[PDB]
């Protein structure tokens, strides 16, 4: 509806992608933090992460909470097809 | 000015501007060429883009002079005007675009195919049609 | 923005390349202008390159033989006092962003092209800013040639090689100004800095 | 499409592509193209019963 | 207090500026010697520039255009009404003050917008 | 609004402009023959630097009969009153800032298109 004020120094598409990525990253971080808060003291992922022997908190978040957002060349999945990423989707869809 | 549409023919050591190529096919008339290239004469931005590589070509009008102009740049250019003309005519009738047809005459469709190439190039330039993707396997065999 | 860190930057530093991928300059403002962005954007405009094409909105060439005919409604010609002109109108917002004015744009054009051309400029008051350029002394195409050869490369304001300039407030304390106070602390300060996209380092 | 699905004159290897943004219709019958079978949806149901 | 001069171009500029003051009937409403005012402004401009070059002609043309424009008759009103001294109007610069409230407002808002348009760097 | 194109009637060629050095009248002349014509446009060449040109000129109504396009019932057709119409973005480059959707009515023999 053209109600999006462009961010200082960014085009309309650039700021649109910026808000989208910010929301998605916030969701991933919040879900990961909740997953970390959920773990018990007898869990083994926590024991092997806090000691630094193997893995990190992001691995726990991806195993339990959510895998997250994929990227190529630092951007979301490009429109490999004509104005869509896969045949199962619909033209000009920028949803999550 | 700038933005001159040119061609790179096979077995020709140097590139050649397009209008000389069209007139080499025998289209001495000017409206025929633009009819072959531009399919609608109502959008000025499309039609103006051919003017740069149209004013570059007003020296050559007849067929024979165009054939000699082509033959001057051949792989083995002739030493006589007849040699140049026949060599360029043969290389156009045989080497260029075998897929559209190598029959006795194919100018009536070779000209349309060249016009389609030029029209596609102009469409890409104007931004009315995005570029083709090499990684897309719809374009691979 | 882009800085190209990592192995490519290591190759660029090791193999001293006369041209890097993304050269840039960090500019620190000296006076009070480092504090008020209003008096820093004027410096920014003084730095960034600005040709004629950056401010032109639309352009057109007409064959108006009689100067008083004025094929387009323009009362300025009568009060001002080749049969063809080159009317050029300029975008208002871009014209104001550079804090520029037509009275000196015309002077730049005249200095660039000698007496071959004569430019007539609309006043700032009018809503539509226009420029009537007439050659005075195969000239039908000569206006097209010059306009394709002056619109692109005119250098109205700023210096070359500077594609764009970013006004930026630093967040890390590394670029922040550091001054020892009177009593002895360090008290990092925050002031406006600029990042270009080319290299001059001498005019800058 | 109907003739190909009946497989009477146009063999199943031929692919018909119609573009709408530019009025073109492309037909390919050469070798080397890569294709996979898929089900057919008529309106919202399947031709498989 | 306008000392008359002898330069033909100066008198031409004076009469054109006076006739510019004749626009809008503000002089008729006020009833002032607009010719004297035109001579005073021309003399003040000449004092500022000390010449009759391109700057002279373009400054006179700019002043004429500013005065005779009907979109801001308030400047003509308050220059013929004695609200603004002639000398300050002579040393007036460009358009930033001899403009209506709407043009000043739009210039201010585009100046504020270019702030964000030129920050960048996230 | 723009500069049109006129073709020579004799030899089917472009008509170049030519000012009359005596009559001070712009005229159109060929080159392969001594042909003259009266120029009425009073214009030679324009150029829009902004290039913010409407794209509804090339929006073919055939777009409606496409299965891989969105369908919405929020902006019905103004004239026929049809409640459903597909939409799509610029679908082309050069767009400095374009996110608007160019609707097309999903009705047979309607062709109603608009931008919001
Ligand atoms: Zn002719
Ligand atoms: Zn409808």
């Amino acid at each position: 509806n053209n109600e999006l004020e462009p961010t200082p120094g960014n085009t309309l598409r650039q700021t649109f992608e910026n808000q989208v990525n910010r929301i998605l990253n916030d969701a991933r971080d919040k879900t990961g933090s909740s997953a970390q808060k959920s773990l018990s003291e007898y869990n083994n992922f926590k024991s092997m992460v806090v000691s630094g022997a193997k893995g990190s908190k992001i691995n726990i978040s991806q195993v339990i909470a959510v895998v997250g957002q994929q990227n190529v060349e630092g951007k979301r999945i490009p429109f490999g097809f004509k104005h869509r990423t896969l045949p199962h989707f619909i033209k000009d869809d920028y949803g999550p | 000015i700038g933005q001159r549409i040119v061609a790179t023919l096979p077995y020709i050591k140097q590139e050649v501007p397009i209008i000389i190529v069209f007139r080499a096919l025998g289209f001495v008339s000017d409206r025929d060429i633009l009819e072959h290239i531009i399919y609608d004469f109502e959008d000025p931005e499309m039609m103006e883009m051919v003017k740069p590589s149209l004013d570059e070509a007003f020296v050559i009008q007849e067929q024979n002079v165009a054939l000699n102009f082509i033959g001057s740049r051949g792989a083995k250019p002739g030493v006589t005007k007849e040699k140049r003309i026949k060599y360029a005519k043969e290389v156009l009738q045989k080497e260029m675009l075998p897929h559209v047809g190598v029959s006795d005459f194919c100018e009536t469709k070779k000209a349309y195919f060249l016009g389609y190439m030029v029209h596609r190039l102009l469409l890409a330039a104007l931004g009315r049609r995005e570029l083709d993707d090499r990684d897309h396997y719809g374009n691979k065999r | 923005k882009n800085v190209t860190l990592g192995v490519p930057r290591l190759k660029e530093l090791i193999n001293i390349s006369k041209k890097p991928k993304t050269p840039s300059l960090t500019v620190f403002l000296l006076g009070q202008s480092a504090r008020d962005a209003e008096r820093a954007k004027d410096i920014l405009c003084r730095l960034e390159h600005t040709t004629l094409r950056k401010v032109t909105a639309n352009t057109a060439i007409y064959y108006d033989p009689n100067p008083q005919s004025t094929v387009v409604a323009e009362d300025q010609e009568w009060v001002n006092v080749s049969p063809w002109l080159l009317r050029v109108e300029l975008d208002r917002k871009h014209m104001t962003d550079r804090k520029l004015t037509m009275e000196q744009i015309a002077e730049k054009i005249n200095a660039g092209f000698g007496d071959d051309l004569n430019c007539i400029f609309n006043d700032d008051n009018a809503e539509k800013l226009v420029l009537r350029i007439r050659i005075m002394n195969d000239d039908d195409v000569f206006l097209r040639c010059i306009e394709s050869n002056m619109l692109t490369d005119m250098t109205l304001q700023g210096i070359e090689q500077i594609s764009k300039v970013y006004m930026h407030l630093p967040q890390t304390d590394n670029k922040k100004k550091i001054i020892i106070t009177e009593d002895g602390e360090f008290k990092a300060l925050q002031e406006w800095i600029l990042e270009t996209d080319g290299v001059s380092l001498m005019r800058v | 499409r109907k003739l190909r699905r009946q497989m009477d004159i146009i063999v199943s290897e031929v692919s018909m592509i119609r573009d709408i943004r530019e009025r073109e219709i492309r037909i390919y019958t050469d070798a080397g193209r890569i294709c996979r079978p898929l089900l057919i949806v008529e309106k919202q149901k399947l031709l498989l019963k | 207090r306008a000392p008359s001069t002898s330069d033909s171009v100066r008198l031409k500029c004076r009469e054109m500026l006076a006739a510019a003051l004749r626009t809008g009937d503000d002089y008729i409403a006020i009833g002032a010697d607009e010719e004297e005012l035109g001579s005073q402004i021309e003399e003040a401009i000449y004092q500022e520039i000390r010449n009759t070059d391109m700057k002279y002609k373009n400054r006179v043309r700019s002043r004429i255009s500013n005065l005779k424009d009907a979109k801001n008759p308030n400047l003509r009103k308050n220059v013929l009404c004695g609200n603004i001294p002639p000398d300050l109007f002579a040393r007036m610069t460009a358009e930033e003050m001899a403009s209506d409230e709407l043009k000043e407002m739009r210039k201010n808002l585009t100046k504020e917008a270019i702030r964000e348009h030129q920050m960048a760097k996230t | 609004g723009f500069v049109g194109i006129r073709f020579c009637q004799e030899c089917n060629n472009m008509l170049y402009p030519k000012e009359d050095k005596e009559n001070r009248i712009l005229l159109y002349a060929c080159r392969n023959c001594d042909y003259q014509q009266e120029a009425d446009n009073s214009c030679i060449y324009v150029n829009k630097i902004t290039h913010e040109v409407d794209e509804l000129t090339q929006i073919i109504a055939d777009v409606s009969q496409d299965p891989t396009l969105p369908r919405t019932e929020d902006h019905p057709c103004q004239k026929c009153g049809h409640k459903e119409a597909v939409f799509f973005q610029s679908h082309s480059a050069r767009a400095e800032d374009a996110m608007r959707l160019y609707y097309v009515c999903t009705a047979p023999h309607c062709g109603h298109r608009w931008t919001e």
